[PDB]
């Protein structure tokens, strides 16, 4: 068969008659304006669909036309710089074609611009006849100045070549392999299709190793995350949410951004698409706009249900694809909370047993396969290419209490929690995470790169986190220590995002200016251990040349550690006297 | 581009299940295709079906099937969807929850049908809210200001002036068009007279267009009471370029009307007792709002909503604190007091209450002087607390001045009177006579250019 | 007698009436009646009937005002005394903490079962008012500048016939409101000492 | 260690049971506050 | 005058900061951890409502069927 | 080693036959070929959220917090696996591991397996947050089969009445850490500053072996009979007269 009818709606729900060759979880074309539907029940001949949009308008005898594919996505280029919602609709194409405001509700337009066409380049010893499997790497497209998208080959097939196409201009339509198989000759275009419930297949999972430099001094140093890593962050109204969303797109060491913005605002997500076509990153070269290197999945409350709980599960299948090439893809969920009750939705119209606190039975499975997407894995394919993904998940809980069904399933999962505090965003303390709560267990699979490179780092972590354990009980209530302690909080771990060099700093600074404030430490312990007050009055100058160290700016680059070596010896004098 | 199909008329109905009637042998029937009964004593009755499988349509009735037939009702379809006639003559106009007219007129002349359940805004094409509504109550605007896109709703408990000051912010609002569209969903008969005879006997009958749905009314027009709201309200901002601002009254009565239609259809209850797709239905008519990028227009909420038992973490309360933007607190404490608009200033702030203010939309000091008179009235109140626990004289020279402020915070500044209207411009100058007191050098949170400036007359 | 706002016959209830007398069970284990508490009750027909009070009980409207702020004043203060002690935290909040014991004793509690409580006209009612505010008014100024721990026993006499107001016949119309003139002029003496 | 029956309206009883303890408290810290405060400058005289 | 008044502040502040610290540490933690048990005694009879008006929503369609 | 692995991205449905599997195998290499096995099982809660979620699509019987009916039975079949038989030299003993939600013991999951095992080990976040290594708090952590694997004939015989002991000062004592929150650091006794004196000595010496040390149980007794030294006597009133007259003097 290729259409079925409706045979009647009650809602959402649409009881397809005449589909005998229905699979679950198929989408479907309700009506004569193509709503969108989802396969979920199957009595037979008959297929219960429930309808992403609003059924207002169906009859009875309406065709619906089934698509014989799951809820997917287009892979393929153009896809950098682009909008797209929950199941993958251009926002910026869906409002210069139609030259409306409002989403027009049937409009089945093309996820990838099917007019743009891309400078194409074989890969050059992949000869007609030559054997390829699933995953390699068949051509490159120059799709920015920044991204070469690499076009691969769809996992699921495999072959010998027999048409490739010469290095010219192609279309999105256009066929440019034909493979040969044992049955058929099967040809496919620059786009492939891949279900967002389905795991990306590749090699072997390795260990995370290499950090995230994402710029601050607190996150790089003391609560330190690794590229494959996965991540949480608190939700409140203004605490750094804006900083952390946009320093990592801006100055991490990170190929591709992908946010997801998850069901958010109306205004939230305004300001977001208002701010982001207009970041720019500093590159060897000139500076270019962060919009050749992400893409964003912007869903508000208004649109339909089925599209912000399949905002998650596209955000990390256009993750997944572009960690295949070799890139260290890197995905911000904004948020999970507001996920987690567009699950409440779906499977309330199910009628299912709400098992703890109103949210359906598999909470906890949904985010433990969703947090499980993340990793450094050698990828599939024959060029032996590595990638990563990070996933950033922000929790906004009722309140800002750690005890929530989600909230405490979170962060059983992740491994990082940039504990940002809404107390230290009133008092200006920025970056206004927290030193307590916040931790990482991404500190013994670290200490091979604080060894192999960076290896005065390790000591000082440990010694500077007994200090800041130490000054909280001292403050409930040595007095060397809440000097040095008073020091770190102001000028280490504060740093403001405005000053021209401040806003972004590297490691070896970031060594640098720790390694000085205990340097300063344990020499003033034994100072005091064979006078205090002398130390603080007599030492005011280089204690001047410590909480000025701040300001070395990038055109000082070999002078920044060059200042960091005659400010440590002046410290070597004064210890003496 | 319409239908010229005659429409059938079905004398085949199936059984009466309370509300509903459902019919039979009905040939290609749609999903909320409206239906016009006819009982057998010739009273017509509307009618919207809710469900339809096979040859079936499961009608239910707006008033009710009260002596209803099974042999000689007439039901005579209507071949598309409930569409209300929208035009620039409904301001100055009262009409039903329906859209027929109270206010003893005709009925409206469109220049198009609107589809009631409207379209979902495109995220990319929006733009962020900057400019202020100066919509006149001092407590309101002067600290926890509106921006022009903004939703804000109004927390109240079941017995406080909320209505009457409903009505203040729908008289007293904007400045250079502003119309404004009034839903008053649940209301009384007293409070129906009074929001008829307020606001229509003084002279905003220019601009705002009312239209209020009784306790009396049947309970699917309250449904379709805020869907008549906006979809007028969006063709006043996005079709005429006019600054619209929504006032959405009694919605905590709105989510007990859903809550009559979801057991109609015999679904079972979700979290205590409100439906589970509740964060939907109130985000199809929250997000009916923000301003767009093609057109200078705008929509603004203000949905007033009564949390029962002073209980926020009740499901109404709690599923709009997600689609909205921050709450303004009506207390009860400060009512009983006897200062008439009870806004309470610590509980209630204004998420874009940074964008909306600044010296090329209000003035320059409006940034500053909202930061500092809520800060110290957060000093004010310990102090009152202080001087019961040692006494009125022994306790600090500090605490002498600040208590005599919050004596003067509450009586002059947020004791705004049931008739005076108030400019912004009028707000912070009763926000400099407060800080008259506490000489210079005491208010810490003004830069001291602005405050060389206002504070010395 | 127990759930006060979350009963769906109430909750559904609160939503149309206009006004709302709660019978309270915490004044009713005193046996105080009639039980109804002034803080949770309310009644939206103020606006309705201050054209018709400024008519014909034109001082009626300025003392219902400050009538309901001592009973709030006194219930904040209540906290207060329960938890730190009676120190008395005050003078000029001290007289507002028992011209409120003089409303909750002898202006709101009503027996019934009496040949004169079983029905007060409203000059009865309005009278008692504006006495028990009287006294209010001129012993807030008097502080002005004395203690109630003098004025207490010194108007003794005053505070014994503030309380008596109670007791007169429904039948004698201008014999009370004498007597409402009669108390009010014998406090205007003692104010002017 | 439990008090009384869940479940409907001893809910609303214990929030304000609370609210009463919480703010009970806060007033009993400003007086043991003062009263060191008292205590602190009769100490230097 | 101030050597009667120093040792009877230091009798008056012990027996105020047990006070105190009885409520903080006794009081309101039986408080808490009482009303965070009235909330899933809550819940744990909403869920067994959804599960008697689920049976007859079930029940409702086969007798229903049995109709048909 | 037998290393059954089920990650978080494998289905739902295989969380149920997972430890099935896993007892079989071990119910064949004891039972059939007579050798000692050790069966952990890790995240025994998970499994129990793969047993309540297809149960919910079952639509049948919520017990406690939307956990089925059966959920007793289910966690039952694969406990009571164990023990050794009379005809067979081999032995099957299981660890399982079960993360509580939220702490509650009194939620189902440590609930219905406490009823069911052979007692129970806690682990205390407490004492994580200290830097304790093993974290174990010893309060709610008991074994049932304590009275019979000591003795004269098994392990030393003070070994199973010091340990009545060593819970009465960790009880009290825990009592003490109670009421110093309260009164404070100075109204204490001279008798209950000794049991804030062993309740700290305890943590850090009794317990944190650190993660490559093992201690045998005559090492456990002789740095266990050295916190109960820094006692007095007529104090330790679980030990008997008889027994305590050897080990207090050293």
């Amino acid at each position: 068969s290729t259409f079925g009818y409706v045979h009647g709606v009650s809602g959402p729900v649409v009881t397809a008659c005449d589909m005998a060759g229905a699979a679950m979880y198929e989408l479907v074309r309700v009506g004569h304006s193509e709503l969108v539907g989802e396969i979920i029940r199957l009595e037979g001949d008959m297929a219960t669909i429930q309808v992403y949009e609003e059924t207002s308008g169906v009859s009875v005898g309406d065709p619906v036309l089934r698509t014989g594919k799951p809820l997917s996505v287009e892979l393929g280029p153009g896809i950098m710089g682009a909008i797209f919602d929950g199941i993958q609709r251009p926002l910026s194409d869906i409002s210069s074609q139609t030259q409306s405001i409002y989403i027009p509700r049937g409009v089945n337009v093309s996820a990838l611009s099917r007019d743009v066409k891309w400078d194409f380049t074989p890969c050059k010893n992949l000869r007609v006849g030559s054997h390829i499997t699933g995953g390699d790497i068949y051509g490159i497209v120059n799709e920015n100045s920044l991204i070469k998208h690499k076009i691969m080959l769809p996992p699921r097939n495999r072959g010998t070549v027999t048409y490739i196409a010469p290095p010219g201009n192609y279309d999105t339509s256009d066929v440019v392999l034909e493979l040969e198989f044992e049955g058929i000759k099967e040809k496919f275009s620059m786009v492939q299709v891949w279900p967002v419930r389905q795991v990306r297949p590749v090699t072997e999972k390795l260990p995370a190793n290499h950090p995230l430099l994402t710029g601050q001094r607190v996150l790089d140093a003391l609560f330190p995350c690794v590229q494959g890593g996965t991540t949480a962050i608190p939700g409140a109204f203004g605490c750094g949410k804006t900083v952390i969303s946009q320093s990592l797109s801006k100055y991490s060491n990170s190929d591709v951004i992908i946010y997801v913005g998850c069901g958010e605002r109306g205004n939230e997500m305004s300001e977001v698409l208002r701010d982001f076509p207009e970041l720019t990153m500093e590159v060897d070269g000139k500076v270019e706009s962060i919009m050749k290197r992400t893409a964003l999945v912007a869903n508000t409350s208004n649109m339909p249900v089925a599209a912000r709980e399949a905002s998650i599960y596209t955000g990390i299948t256009l993750s997944e694809y572009f960690r295949d090439m070799g890139y260290h893809v890197s995905m911000m969920a904004d948020s999970t909370s507001r996920w987690a009750e567009a699950l409440r939705e779906i499977s309330g119209r199910l009628a299912e047993m709400p098992a703890d606190s109103g949210y359906p039975a598999y909470l906890g499975a949904r985010l433990a396969s969703f947090y499980e997407r993340a990793g450094r894995v050698k990828c599939l394919g024959n060029p032996e290419r590595e990638g990563s993904v990070s996933i950033v998940g922000a929790v906004s809980p009722p309140g800002g209490d750690f005890s929530d069904p989600v909230t405490s399933a979170t962060l059983g999962i992740v491994q990082v929690f940039w504990g940002l505090d809404k107390k230290l965003a009133q008092r200006k303390h920025f970056p206004s995470v927290n030193w307590l709560i916040s931790y990482s267990k991404y500190m013994r699979a670290l200490d091979e790169y604080y060894d192999k490179h960076f290896t005065e780092f390790v000591p000082l972590r440990t010694k500077a986190k007994e200090i800041l354990q130490e000054e909280e009980d001292l403050a409930e209530i040595d007095k060397i220590t809440l000097e040095v302690a008073k020091l770190i909080k102001d000028d280490f771990l504060q740093q403001n995002g405005y000053t021209p060099y401040d806003r972004f700093c590297p490691f070896y600074k970031t060594v640098g200016m720790l390694s000085n404030m205990i340097a300063f430490y344990d020499m003033a312990r034994r100072a005091v251990e064979t006078t205090w007050s002398i130390i603080r009055e007599h030492m005011g100058e280089i204690l001047y040349k410590l909480s000025s160290m701040k300001f070395k700016d990038p055109v000082k680059d070999g002078e920044a550690k060059i200042k960091a070596d005659y400010a440590q010896l002046l410290e070597d004098m004064q210890n003496a006297f | 581009n319409y239908l010229s199909q005659p429409r059938l008329t079905y004398k085949t109905v199936s059984g009466v299940n309370g509300p509903l009637v459902i019919l039979d042998h009905v040939k290609f029937p749609r999903y909320a295709e409206i239906v016009h009964l006819t009982l057998p004593d010739g009273t017509k009755r509307s009618g919207q079906v809710l469900e339809v499988s096979g040859s079936k349509a499961v009608v239910q009735v707006f008033e009710g099937t009260s002596g209803i037939d099974a042999k000689k009702t007439s039901c005579e379809f209507t071949g598309d969807i409930l569409r209300t006639p929208v035009s620039e003559d409904m301001l100055g106009r009262v009409f039903n929850g329906s859209g027929k007219p109270i206010d003893r007129g005709p009925v409206v002349l469109a220049e198009d049908f609107l589809d009631i359940m409207g379209q979902p805004i495109n995220p990319q094409c929006r733009i962020y809210p900057e400019e202020m509504i100066q919509t006149g109550i001092s407590a309101i605007d002067g600290m926890n200001s509106i921006a022009r896109g903004q939703k804000i709703p109004i927390f109240s408990a079941a017995g406080l002036p909320h209505n009457e000051i409903a009505a203040q912010i729908c008289r007293q609002a904007g400045l250079v068009n502003f119309a404004i569209v009034f839903a008053a969903m649940g209301v009384n008969m007293e409070t129906a007279r009074f929001f008829k005879s307020d606001f229509e006997e003084n002279g905003s009958m220019d601009n705002v267009c009312l239209f209020l749905n009784l306790a009396n009314d049947p309970t699917i027009e309250r449904i379709i009471t805020p869907r008549l709201a906006l979809t007028t309200a969006e063709f006043l901002a996005y079709q005429c370029e006019k600054h619209v601002l929504v006032i959405l009254t009694d919605m905590s009565s709105y989510a007990e009307a859903l809550r009559e239609v979801s057991a109609a259809r015999e679904e079972v209850p979700g979290r205590r007792g409100f439906p589970g797709y509740m964060y939907t239905d109130l985000a199809t008519i929250y997000e009916r709002a923000g301003r767009v990028e093609g057109r200078n227009g705008s929509i603004t909420q203000i949905p007033i909503l009564t949390m029962p038992n002073d209980d926020i973490t009740h499901p109404i309360p709690d599923l709009t604190g997600y689609i909205t933007e921050g709450q303004i607190y009506v207390d009860r404490q400060l009512h009983n007091r006897q200062i008439y608009p009870p806004i309470n200033v610590l509980p209630s702030l204004s998420r874009l209450m940074k964008s909306a203010i600044g010296e090329g939309m209000t003035r320059k000091d409006h940034a500053d002087v909202s930061n500092q008179l809520y800060a110290c009235y957060a000093i004010g109140k310990d102090v009152q607390a202080m001087k019961a626990v040692v006494g009125e004289e022994a306790l600090t020279s500090d605490d002498l001045l600040y208590l005599e402020f919050l004596q003067k915070f509450e009586r002059n500044f947020i004791a705004q009177g049931p008739y005076e209207n108030r400019t912004v411009y009028e707000t912070l100058d009763i926000g400099w006579q407060l800080l008259r007191i506490f000489p210079k050098e005491m208010l810490k949170r003004i830069p001291q250019s602005t405050l060389s400036e206002f504070y010395p007359r | 007698p127990g759930g006060d706002f979350s009963d769906p016959v109430t909750s559904a209830t609160l939503g149309i009436v206009q006004v709302f007398w709660g019978l309270d069970k915490k004044l009713a284990q005193r046996k105080h009646f009639p039980s109804v508490n002034w803080l949770i009750s309310y009644s939206k027909y103020m606006r309705a009937l201050d054209e018709y009070y400024d008519k014909h009980f034109t001082e009626f409207v300025p003392l219902r005002t400050k009538a309901k702020e001592i009973l709030q004043e006194e219930e904040d203060l209540a906290e207060i005394v329960q938890l730190v002690g009676k120190a008395s935290l005050a003078e000029t909040d001290k007289i507002t903490l028992e011209v409120a014991k003089l409303i909750k004793d002898d202006f709101l509690q009503q027996n019934g079962y009496t040949p004169y409580d079983r029905f007060c006209p409203f000059y009865k009612t309005v009278g008692m008012l504006s006495n028990m505010i009287a006294f209010y008014d001129m012993a807030r100024r008097a502080v002005e500048t004395i203690t109630w721990s003098i004025i207490r026993e010194h108007m003794g006499e005053i505070l014994y016939k503030l309380s008596s107001m109670k007791f007169k016949d429904p039948v004698k119309d201008g014999e009370a409101k004498i007597k409402a003139d009669y108390a009010q002029l014998l406090e205007d003496m003692q104010n002017a000492f | 260690r439990i008090e009384i029956f869940p479940s409907r309206m001893a809910q609303t009883i214990m929030k304000a049971r609370l609210k009463g303890a919480q703010t009970g408290r806060n007033l009993l810290k400003k007086k043991s506050d003062a009263l060191t405060l008292r205590f602190r400058q009769i100490l230097k005289k | 005058s101030l050597q009667t008044s120093f040792v009877t502040l230091d009798e008056a502040i012990k027996i105020t900061n047990r006070r105190v610290n009885a409520i903080e540490h006794v009081i309101i933690p039986r408080i808490e951890r009482t009303l965070a048990y009235i909330i899933t005694e809550l819940d744990e009879r909403e869920r067994e409502e959804f599960y008697r008006l689920k049976k007859i929503q079930e029940k409702k369609k086969i007798l229903k069927e049995k109709s048909d």
